[PDB]
């Protein structure tokens, strides 16, 4: 959605120059039904020795985020127990974002197979190490024992 | 500030491999071009090369006089999607254009070096897509031969 | 969202001005509801004659 | 009338099925017929039309043609 | 085109080009250098030509 | 089968930060009374309008969807075209 001050901040980039504007905003939301009043901060640098540049769209809410911290190599066990397809009355029905938990996980559509498969590379996840992100796969972790 | 320049640098350092990589492709190309010597006979001088536009069914009888077709091996490439196989570099040359004449196979003669540099710049950079030369006589040669 | 007069109810999560489009007019003419209008060049559209 | 005919059409009355090339060492390979409307490919033929000039028993039969009128 | 070159010929033809190179980027292998799971959903990258 | 296609979309929003507005709604020759109050912590109103039954007013309908459209006037966004780096 066009502003006075996005045409400004357009203008800033294609000239390649680095910058910062923190402003309110005509946010439309993604069902495409919806307009919010959002509260953004454009941060953009040019891409060097090349004709692009690079801006960085953050909310004011947004400058802070959770790193599970997730290293005892059994509580990720004791939080990974709780996801399995098997317990959905003590938990609810859950569905887990295809993400790029990890290069063996291959994403799918039908979401069940995705759970499915995400519960076995679970279960022999300490020998990759090297292979597949503790970030993700802890936070989404996380987030499931604190649901 | 530092996400948008760490961003911004390693998009910078993807550009700048895919730019070498071309860099040295035109290198080769020039040169090996500089130091070819025109023809008109291409019956004893074989020209091998796979034409994109063939049938995948084993049949002789599918090669043209002056040049010997390939039959490759396709291998399946999800960082693709399609049936592609490493080992040389199909050639597309328009319906309108035959692919017999003599300015056609002396270009899909001095164009085989571009074989070995198109191997050689995937094996350094295993995430390459398609890179391709294309001529100015209407062909494209591009490395990962799919049809 | 619904309306008391249990027949809207049917039409549940339609847009308000496609039913009572004066009052919405008005209303935006109060300015209790602004817009924008903006294109999508970019979305797959039936073939017309 | 059918030696003059030689003299003056031997050889002349080759076309390409391909308007664009006029020479026998370019009619090879297929091409994009836009004339038909349809968008079809082609193969390029190096053709002679089928009333010859080429020869006078092919100069005497093409002008005993016209002599009885039919497609002149 | 660099057929005649320190032993400089004729340069007939030698003005054209031999064609043009070209090397594929998707926009899947930029998307995977700016991670977006760090952010909020409101957040994102962009960039501009 | 299908065509890309330019498609103006609209939204609407509430404009204001008050959270009571009446009025009387001027209907062809006729009258609709009606109050919106903005329910309080959330992004709900209440309009309470009494008048069903009346004279027709609809004319035409407020269509919020995607609607098919040609795009901007190519001819005037020459004449002040947006900013570019050649
Ligand atoms: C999209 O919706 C926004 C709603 O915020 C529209 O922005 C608002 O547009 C109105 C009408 O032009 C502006 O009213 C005028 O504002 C000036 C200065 O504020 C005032 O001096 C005038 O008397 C008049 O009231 C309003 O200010 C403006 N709001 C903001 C925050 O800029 C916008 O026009 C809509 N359309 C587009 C294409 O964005
Ligand atoms: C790059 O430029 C060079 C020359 O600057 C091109 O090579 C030259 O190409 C012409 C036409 O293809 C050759 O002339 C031909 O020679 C043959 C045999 O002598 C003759 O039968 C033809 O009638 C015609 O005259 C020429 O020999 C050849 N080499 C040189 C030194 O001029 C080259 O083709 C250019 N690159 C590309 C991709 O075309
Ligand atoms: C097989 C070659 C062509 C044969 C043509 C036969 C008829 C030629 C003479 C026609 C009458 C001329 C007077
Ligand atoms: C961000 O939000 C706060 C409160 O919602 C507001 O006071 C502030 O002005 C907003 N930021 C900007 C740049 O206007
Ligand atoms: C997806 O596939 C799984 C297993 O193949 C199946 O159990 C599930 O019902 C499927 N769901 C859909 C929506 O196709
Ligand atoms: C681009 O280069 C300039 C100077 O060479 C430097 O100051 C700037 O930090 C660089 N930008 C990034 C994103 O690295
Ligand atoms: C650039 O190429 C080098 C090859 O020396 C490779 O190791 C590196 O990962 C590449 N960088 C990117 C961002 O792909
Ligand atoms: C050109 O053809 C000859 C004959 O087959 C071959 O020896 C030569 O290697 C070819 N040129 C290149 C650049 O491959
Ligand atoms: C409100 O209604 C009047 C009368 O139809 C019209 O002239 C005017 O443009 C409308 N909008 C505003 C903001 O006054």
């Amino acid at each position: 959605l066009e502003n006075d001050i996005k045409v400004e901040i357009r203008n800033k980039m294609i000239d390649g120059e680095s910058g910062e504007k923190t402003f309110r905003t005509l946010v439309k939301s993604q069902d495409e039904r919806y307009i919010d009043k959002g509260n953004r901060t454009y941060t953009w640098t040019p891409v060097n020795g090349t004709d692009y540049s690079l801006a960085l769209v953050l909310p004011t809410y947004s400058f802070y985020y959770i790193k599970a911290k997730l290293e005892e190599t059994i509580t990720q066990a004791r939080y990974s127990e709780t996801l399995k397809p098997d317990n959905f009355e003590e938990s609810g029905y859950t569905f887990i974002a295809p993400r790029d938990y990890c290069n063996d996980l291959k994403i799918s559509d039908n979401n069940t197979e995705f759970l499915l498969n995400f519960n076995e590379f679970i279960d022999r996840k300490t020998p990759n190490n090297p292979s597949c992100n503790a970030d993700l796969i802890n936070r989404v972790l996380l987030d499931a024992g604190f649901t | 500030r530092q996400l948008v320049e760490i961003a911004a640098r390693d998009i910078e350092k993807l550009l700048s491999n895919r730019s070498k990589a071309l860099v040295r492709l035109a290198l080769e190309a020039e040169k090996v071009q500089a130091a070819h010597q025109w023809r008109e006979d291409f019956a004893s001088n074989e020209v091998v090369y796979y034409n994109a536009k063939d049938d995948l069914d084993p049949e002789k009888n599918d090669s043209e006089p002056g040049s010997q077709r390939i039959k490759p091996v396709f291998i399946e490439d999800a960082n693709f999607g399609r049936q592609i196989s490493y080992q040389h570099a199909a050639v597309h040359i328009p319906t309108d254009i035959y692919e017999g004449s003599t300015i056609v196979l002396n270009e899909l003669n001095w164009t085989s070096a571009l074989d070995e540099v198109f191997k050689k710049n995937r094996e350094e950079d295993p995430s390459l897509l398609w890179q391709v030369f294309g001529s100015a006589t209407g062909l494209a040669r591009y490395y990962p031969a799919s049809p | 969202l619904m309306a008391n007069h249990d027949d809207y109810t049917n039409q549940i999560g339609r847009f308000f001005g496609e039913i009572d489009p004066s009052l919405m007019r008005h209303l935006v003419n109060i300015s209790v509801y602004a817009f924008n209008k903006s294109y999508d060049y970019q979305s797959v559209c039936e073939p017309g004659a | 009338f059918a030696v003059i005919a030689v003299q003056l059409f031997k050889g002349k009355f080759f076309y390409c099925t391909d308007s664009s090339k006029d020479t026998e060492k370019e009619c090879i390979g297929n091409y994009v017929d836009h004339e038909k409307n349809k968008m079809e490919v082609k193969g390029r033929e190096w053709k002679r039309h089928e009333f010859h000039y080429d020869n006078i028993i092919w100069a005497l039969l093409t002008l005993f043609t016209v002599s009885t009128g039919e497609g002149w | 085109n660099i057929t005649g070159q320190f032993e400089n010929k004729t340069n007939l033809k030698n003005q054209l080009i031999l064609g043009v190179m070209g090397v594929d980027v998707s926009l899947e292998d930029i998307k995977r250098l700016t991670p977006r799971f760090t952010l909020c959903p409101n957040g994102y990258y962009f960039a501009i030509d | 089968s299908k065509q890309s296609c330019i498609t103006e979309q609209t939204q609407y929003f509430f404009d204001n930060d008050s959270k009571s507005f009446s009025g009387v709604l001027d209907c062809g020759n006729c009258s609709r009374i009606f109050h919106g109050e903005k329910l309080m912590n959330t992004n709900l109103i209440f309009i309470m309008v009494e008048s069903k039954g009346t004279c027709p007013c609809d004319t035409r309908l407020l269509i919020q969807a995607e609607q098919t459209s040609d795009g901007p006037n190519p001819c005037d966004m020459v004449k002040q075209p947006r900013y570019r780096k050649g």
